DNA sequence: TGGTTAACCATCGC
DNA sequence: GCGATGGTTAACCA
DNA sequence: TGGTTAACCATCGC
DNA sequence: GCGATGGTTAACCA
DNA sequence: CACAGTGCTACAGAC
DNA sequence: GTCTGTAGCACTGTG
DNA sequence: GTCTGTAGCACTGTG
DNA sequence: CACAGTGCTACAGAC
């Protein structure tokens, strides 16, 4: 496993600590950017290529039927594998308005129609909300379940502005974790019933969701009400039966202890956890090769790539999964005059 | 000796620091004294009584999602953020007051004005308590290239965005079925002493999230603020007041990603109308004010949900250019500074087209276009007096705008019906010039408010006739605002460059001296005292002090 | 009331506009007065007393080509440029006092100090008045950045030169056959406070022509000065000084501008010795000092005419980096503050170096080289609490070399022999700094100064051996002066860093405040103003005031 | 008789408005750039070459013998033409040196050897000077003369620093014309005799002196005392004899006021005359062709090249003669960010 | 062909 | 001087 | 070949 | 941030 | 080892 | 027991 | 007859 | 039609 250091040639200042990748069908699209959209993407979806060190990004033009979507800083992905009715989604709720706010309203993205060259029209449907709808939040987490064999999505997480009654002009920008009811997503229709948790008696946020057939497994998150990061992690298993879903969840207490990991799909179920945070000055080193076994998920601790000095020392980090084992982060840098590019990439390599 | 208010206006008023002013009164109070002077502490706690959060009040019915508490002082702008290395960072340095607070000291400032007024319009004093009405100005101004202390951090950014409010007029309503009676209308709404900095950060303005993240709270404050009667004790009787609020002296850069546009050099022109770039250059002088921020609200919702299902192109020309969110309500408009500087920059390019001849040639090369502004400026060097300013500053603006500085030009003009032109061209200019500039329009230039619309038909017809050479498919922005607006705007609001930009812009050169002069200085405790200082240079209590009359 | 004078220092000790002043003044009259300040008229009239051009003089012999009337007050500095438009431009303003009369008023307002001298020496006042000796350090530097006003004209740089000087000492030598006791040792000179504004340019100081052309009759005056000997009634008794001047606190490129020399990063790297950069990096520590204007002069002769038949580069190697003709005479010295600042920068470039090892990769590629720099000055604010700097201001650069950064940046650098390497190498710097910065290291720092050759040595060969890598062929101007010249010097001194750039240059800083806020403003009455006030915020006999026994 | 706009291209710093072109064996050389020489050339000389609108420079190295002049601002230059066994000279006194002073070291400059690449090396030898010294000077001229068949040089105009008892540090840069007195200058060996004679009451300068056939004729100088531009013409009538000079000069009763003036040598003797200025504000725009006849100088006025705006309206320019009947002419530009370059230029030719 | 992707220029406001 | 729009032109991957 | 040749670099100090 | 030195490399006139 | 501030809280020296 | 005055704090701007 | 106070001047800095 | 200065000379209104 290794690294190699990337140039963000053009197109630098539009990535921020929140934001995401999102591999479907081949290239990998950039979503979420600093500020409001520009004219130069008027979408605000850029496809992202990397040749030879250069990290490239461009304008996806989106198709008439599609919305248009504001460029979100921490939503919630999922993948949505190929299917029926139709393949493949990136499914985001609901992220963090530029203009600062909270979406409650879920997206729906899916690619559309190619070609010609290296051309891609995505086409981008919120899905209304039927409910019991579930609260703005962002940073949180949100994966895709599939049992007997139904399909459908589980939400859990995040963090909300103070609830409107006890919230100041002096206490806005406090923010505390959401309460712990998880919501199933029925993807057609927009019902998603809220659940409680037994076993949940804290709100989790920044925390890592896995998923395979029918299970979730919830990697370690940030808790704001202890100021604490559990080794603990979630296991949560859903059974999806008409009338009524049955969710039972339970914990193994003993995992990863980590915030904002960037999880890198290499095998067929398994990732690689790179990982963000330690504790709040500590940010995680080792890498972690996570598999998910039926019996139980299971981590080995890979040799972590040799952090060149930059990397090694910066105060934060974020970045996300290129796709097929690589994924990229990014460093903040600081001199005047100003980088221009407030961030240095690097791409990053298993195997 | 000395009372210690009148000493503490003596300070602030004369720029002194209290390092300067703790000098100066040690020595006439060891030299011949008997001290005069009041020593640090007595001005220190002197002040605490124009400061916000001093007097007490109460709104009704109360303020959704806002403090009751009335004694809060100044505020760190963070509201909250709960710095974790995790989320958002916390990169900012802010500090505010609390909006309703600085109102009530700024209002309660000119509670001796509003009796002044009282007594003077031969009401009484006692009658009609609860009839006032309060019209402020809200400003907002970037201010770039701001030092970076070393501190212990954070890491911040080298722009200032500062954000304040003059307190305009106070009328009488009640009984009703009336004008209202003005108790108060400021005599100089141009100066910076008439503006009140409301809050005070490090963020640059095209930095949406973070600028977002700040002036949220405050513009809640105002959403709130326009609902609720003020209850203030004020003159010894207990009097309920009302507020209305114009978004006013922004730059149009900022008005465009505040009131969430597409900007600013874009194909949709116009803030206040829906007219695109060469449909304007085609009929210039008529156009009818329709974009406002409930509009924009509902444009921007009918663009990100897209219910008609267009592409990128004909759904930009549905909203004609609303993709971003407006998150603020600002009061359509145009800045009586800014649109002078614009227009004044255009006239600079027209001068450039006449100085060679660019009619007869289409496309010159780029080497004899810089030969002809260095002609240009050498000229309005002999004549007018100017040096060849980098960006232009209104004073440039207001020097060369003139029938008198044209002449400087009309020399160099080859021909004469081109050198007529552009004369003929600024007189007309200068006619409709007053308009928008002059405090009160209404009477201080009755005719020329009269004859706008003609003249200006006049002046488009002159671009379209002998200047549409370029002119043909494109307009500038400001200039299409001033040569279509105006009329409309005046015959509303009743006054244009009354609510112009240049109190508060000017407010930023205080800022500078403020945080040099009055500072602490670190990067934890600056905006501090920045803040503060300059809410005591504004206050009216201290500058009747300093006016001892005659 | 309270005397004129002490008001007036009240006032330009304070900073106060005379604006100010008169608004201060009139309210504190207008109530509860009784005026207690002098009204601004009786201001004027008492500084008429402090500024050049007030107290009779005479020099004996006289003066060499400089007029003998002593009333004169500020010249423009043109010296009558005959502005014909086919000569030479008039395109530059300044103003200047007259040099002597400049220094006699800078004197005579040390008597009260030079009188208390001789009765605290226990000497007779009434004796002894022919033997005083006066060492004067002469300071320039320039400034760049500075606003065009729009004005008349001419047309004008946006750069400024500004020159002055500090009285660094009295002293008696008479009856003779002793040291010479010092009346009059100046305790700050590192303050703006102590030095004196003579002259203000608006120039280029990289432009030659006009330099020397305004610059000239000053330098004429000087080689007049140092002859004759003053006479001045002082105390009631006429008495006779003698003038030492010392060009000092000069940056590098005005020394090698002025004298001729190669500037600034040629392959001859000194200005008090012959010495290459190669010859420099092989033996680093054993250099004799030997440039001297004079033989510089004749340098310059020997260039010039070329008596031998030489090639260009064989010539040029001759003489040793002489072309220019050398205009004015300065001792053989470093300047405290840019060395400190350059030998942070090569450090600087040292640290950055030790991140990702350099010696280990030969060359590397520019974007891993802003990387280190990133990571580099992440971490330093991170720890040293330090901003990065886009130039190297001197507070960082002491905030900079300190063992806390050091072991700041040892946490980079994974190498664990290069660490203690680089640390050890600090550490013999810091033992080797006060030296040089010191006020006067014979006294106040002994041991440091009788041990710093061999420590340099230590320095030296450190780098040859481990750093080699960087510094094999070689190295920078000031790095090579303070490893090699600094014991020579303060050995022919007694000081290094009393003798900085340090109060000059703090001079600018004043120059700004009072150009922004104490001139006129108009291009050209503004320099007599910034000038005049200058030099009244400088004159001891109005600081004292502002103690008066605390 | 047209103009073409000229642009600088890299180095356009080191013209200053008191300058000079020498044009000898073909290609021209610029002299005396702003300030003392930067090393990227040592010796201050520049060989100028235009192509295709492109002014450019390039420096010239020095034959081992030559001593390398200071940059001096306004010398009085005459073309030594070429004959035995001399060929072919530049000489230049006095001019005044950029640290600011006079020199009064009257420097004969010459070609030496070439190419190979068609390099040029030139030579500088200082000549001293035996007898009265012409005193330092500048702005003035000289000129060759050649009678029977004895060739010497005639020196005459200028300005100089007050003498030094009115020498003041408040009078300084002020300046006053020179005595009417012209030195004869034997090349060799040093003696330069000055001579005088009534019809001269005062000292012109910035006067354009033309030279054939040992005849001299002065145009229109600049007199400080009186400050005035006469109309009248100097002509001037030396003749060499063992062992004695012999100079008459005398007016001529209406011609040519102008002050600082181009002069362009089209033909064999008759140049073309740009010229300065009329007047201390109004500078001089028709053009002067001037042929020199044995029996008298005469002006034909030729029809001026069409100006551009910005060369018509300047307060001030400068330049000097390419040769060739060509010639640059100079306009300084305003404004800011200074463009940096100080000068536009221009090229301007007859025929 | 096609659209990248740059690249440049001119536009417009701060 | 800085950032964003918009159109023309031009480089480049299929 | 030869000397630009404009360039680009890293060097040094303001 | 700008300006000048020095050497390596690379474009170009003959 | 620049220096004179820069405003404020803390705690002493003074009637 | 109140009033007054300097020291502590980190950091400035001129390079 | 002296002392005091505002107006004239061109132009500033914030954009 | 910004405004509050910016220091100085000029000339008036005041004991
Ligand atoms: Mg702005
Ligand atoms: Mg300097
Ligand atoms: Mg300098
Ligand atoms: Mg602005
Ligand atoms: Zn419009
Ligand atoms: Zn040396």
């Amino acid at each position: 496993m290794s690294l190699q250091p990337l140039t963000a040639v053009n197109c630098g200042s539009l990535v921020q600590p929140g934001f995401s990748l999102l591999d479907l069908e081949g290239d990998v699209y950039l979503f979420g950017q600093k500020g409001w959209p520009k004219r130069s993407c008027p979408t605000g979806i850029f496809g992202v290529r990397i040749k030879k060190g250069e990290l490239k990004l461009r304008a996806i033009s989106f198709s008439n039927n599609s919305s248009y979507l504001p460029p979100l800083r921490c939503p919630a992905i999922a993948h949505f594998e190929a299917q029926d009715g139709k393949p493949e989604c990136y499914l985001i709720h609901g992220g963090r308005t530029p203009n600062n706010e909270l979406s409650s309203s879920l997206y729906m993205l899916s690619v559309d129609s190619r070609g010609c060259n290296r051309k891609v029209t995505l086409r981008c449907e919120e899905k209304e909300l039927v409910g019991d709808v579930p609260s703005a939040r962002y940073g949180h987490t949100l994966s895709v379940i599939n049992s007997r064999g139904k399909t459908a999505c589980v939400l859990f997480g995040g963090r909300s502005y103070m609830p409107p009654t006890e919230r100041t002009t002096q206490n806005w920008n406090s923010v505390v974790d959401c309460p712990p009811q998880v919501y199933l997503i029925d993807l057609e229709f927009g019902c998603c019933t809220a659940h409680t948790l037994p076993e949940l008696t804290d709100g989790q946020s920044f925390h890592v969701a896995l998923a395979r057939q029918d299970c979730v497994y919830f990697l370690g998150g940030h808790i704001l009400s202890s100021d604490c990061r559990p080794s603990r992690l979630i296991r949560l298993h859903v059974e999806l039966l008409l009338g009524s879903p049955v969710l039972t969840c339970t914990i193994l207490h003993e995992g990863l202890t980590i915030t904002s990991a960037i999880a890198s799909p290499i095998g067929y179920h398994e990732y690689i956890i790179f990982g963000g945070y330690q504790s709040e000055t500590q940010k995680r080193m080792e890498c972690t090769y996570v598999g998910l076994d039926d019996v139980g998920v299971h981590m080995e601790s890979r040799e972590p790539p040799q952090w060149t000095s930059e990397i090694s020392h910066s105060r934060t980090w974020f970045g996300g999964s290129l796709g097929k084992g690589t994924a990229l982060v990014a460093i903040p840098s600081e001199g005047n005059p100003t980088p221009p590019e407030a961030y240095h990439f690097y791409q990053v390599s298993f195997q | 000796g000395l009372h210690p208010a009148v000493c503490l206006a003596i300070r602030v008023n004369t720029f002194l620091s209290c390092s300067q002013y703790h000098k100066m009164y040690r020595t006439v109070k060891a030299t011949s004294g008997r001290q005069i002077f009041q020593p640090l502490h007595t001005l220190r706690n002197a002040e605490k009584e124009l400061l916000p959060g001093f007097h007490q009040f109460e709104w009704q019915p109360a303020l959704k999602n806002v403090s009751t508490s009335w004694d809060v002082g100044i505020i760190d702008g963070l509201s909250g953020w709960t710095v974790s290395v995790d989320d958002v960072p916390a990169d900012t340095i802010s500090r505010r007051f609390r909006y309703d607070v600085a109102l009530v000291s700024a209002l309660k400032d000119l509670e001796e004005d509003i009796m002044e007024g009282l007594r003077e319009r031969a009401l009484d004093d006692s009658m009609c308590t609860s009839g006032f009405t309060v019209v402020v100005k809200e400003s907002c101004d970037g201010m770039g290239d701001v030092s970076e202390k070393h501190g212990s951090g954070p890491a911040v950014p080298e722009k200032a965005v500062r954000f304040s409010f003059t307190i305009m007029s106070i009328s009488i309503r009640l009984e009703g079925e009336d004008d209202g009676i003005t108790i108060f209308q400021e005599q100089k709404p141009n100066s910076e002493l008439s503006c009140r900095p409301l809050c005070l950060m490090f963020v640059d303005e095209s930095d949406h999230e973070t600028l977002t993240a700040i002036l949220g709270p405050v513009v809640a404050e105002r959403k709130a603020m326009m609902e609720s009667r003020l209850i203030i004790s004020v003159g010894g009787l207990l009097r309920s007041f009302r507020f209305f609020f114009r978004g006013t002296g922004y730059d149009e850069k900022m008005v465009r990603e505040m009131e969430g546009l597409e900007a600013s050099g874009s194909t949709y022109i116009c803030t206040l109308c829906d007219s695109t770039r060469a449909e304007a250059s085609q009929n210039m002088v008529l156009h009818s004010i329709t974009r406002s921020h409930d509009e924009n609200l509902e444009r921007y919702e009918i663009w990100r949900k897209n219910p008609f299902s267009e592409s990128a192109d004909e759904l930009r020309d549905r909203v004609k250019g609303v993709s971003a969110k407006p998150f603020m309500e600002t009061q359509p408009t145009l800045d009586a500074l800014h649109c002078d500087i614009g227009n004044a920059t255009e006239f600079y390019k027209i001068f450039q087209d006449e100085i060679g001849e660019v009619y007869q040639k289409p496309n010159p090369s780029r080497e004899e276009r810089r030969r002809w502004r260095s002609t240009l400026d050498k000229q309005l060097r002999k004549k007018m007096k100017l040096k060849p300013v980098m960006r232009m500053n209104g004073n440039y603006a207001r020097r060369l705008m003139t029938r008198e500085a044209v002449e400087a030009v009309c020399e160099l003009v080859p021909s004469e019906e081109r050198r007529e032109a552009l004369l003929k061209l600024m007189d007309l200019y200068l006619q409709m010039k007053p308009v928008w500039r002059s405090t009160c329009p209404s009477r201080d230039c009755p005719d020329q408010l009269c004859q706008y619309s003609y003249n200006s038909q006049q002046f488009a017809d002159l671009l379209s006739s002998m200047f549409k050479y370029r002119y043909d498919g494109k307009i500038t922005n400001y200039l299409h605002k001033t040569l279509a607006h105006v009329p409309e705007i005046v015959e509303r609001d009743g006054s244009i460059g009354a609510w112009a930009s240049e109190g508060n812009e000017s407010g930023n050169k205080l800022f500078r001296r403020f945080r040099k002069m009055n500072a602490r200085q670190s990067k934890t405790f600056e905006l501090e005292d920045i803040l503060k200082h300059h809410w005591l240079y504004t206050s009216k209590y201290l500058q009747k002090f300093m006016e001892a009359h005659k």
